[PDB]
């Protein structure tokens, strides 16, 4: 079985850490939901 | 009990509990990916949540009502993963999106990295409104991953 947990508020935090690039991709998404690089 | 914020999925399963997932409570509706639970029933408490609206294609699905989160991501603002992982604390992580081009317009996307059971993880705009769900991606060539912002039609 599956079940759900609370986990916390949904809230954006002031002082967050700020990481990651901002690629741009050529993708294409399939009739099952998955992503491809083209 | 359907109390607004962030939950973690479970799966109880041999002994102990395994994340399979993460998802967000919003006007009594229950949001997550559909490769979370792979759209079967949930348990909230004593109570069952049983899904509602669903998309494989999206990777969506909703529980106990239609598809809430409306917000869009405004294209130029950074924005920040509320990521849930597997046996840690709830932690938000600000990052400003990259883009999937597609045939049918442009996603935004996220470049951050995070175990499976993250998926579902909400990504926020600056109001705190939830723009999207992470976790359906891509690998580029060097391994790393890249998550759409992937939002539902209200
Ligand atoms: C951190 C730890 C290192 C963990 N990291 C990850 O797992 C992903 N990070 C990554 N750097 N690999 C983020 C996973 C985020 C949650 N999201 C999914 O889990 C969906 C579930 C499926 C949704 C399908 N509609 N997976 C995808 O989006 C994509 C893209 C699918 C591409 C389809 N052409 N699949 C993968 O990454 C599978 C994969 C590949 C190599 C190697 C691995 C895992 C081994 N790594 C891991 O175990």
């Amino acid at each position: 079985d599956m079940y759900i947990e609370r986990a916390g508020d949904i809230t954006w935090e002031k002082d967050a850490e700020v990481t990651g690039n901002s690629p741009r991709l050529d993708v294409a998404l399939d009739e099952s939901g998955d992503f491809s690089l083209v | 009990e359907t109390t607004d914020g962030v939950y973690r999925v479970m799966t109880r399963r041999l002994l102990g509990s395994t994340q399979v997932g993460v998802g967000v409570m919003q006007e009594g509706v229950f949001h997550t990916m559909w490769h979370v639970t792979k759209g079967a029933a949930l348990r909230s408490g004593e109570g069952r949540l049983d899904p509602y609206w669903g998309d494989v294609k999206q990777d969506l699905v909703s529980y106990c009502g239609p598809w809430k989160l409306d917000a869009a991501w405004d294209g130029l603002s950074e924005v920040q993963l509320l990521a849930v992982p597997p046996g840690e604390r709830a932690k938000n992580i600000q990052t400003l999106p990259g883009i999937f081009k597609t045939k049918d317009g442009d996603i935004g996307a996220v470049a951050l990295d995070y175990p499976a059971g993250t998926s579902g993880s909400p990504i926020l705009d600056k109001c705190g409104r939830v723009i999207g769900l992470y976790g359906n991606g891509v690998v580029i060539k060097n391994g790393s991953y890249v998550s759409a912002i992937t939002q539902g039609k209200r």
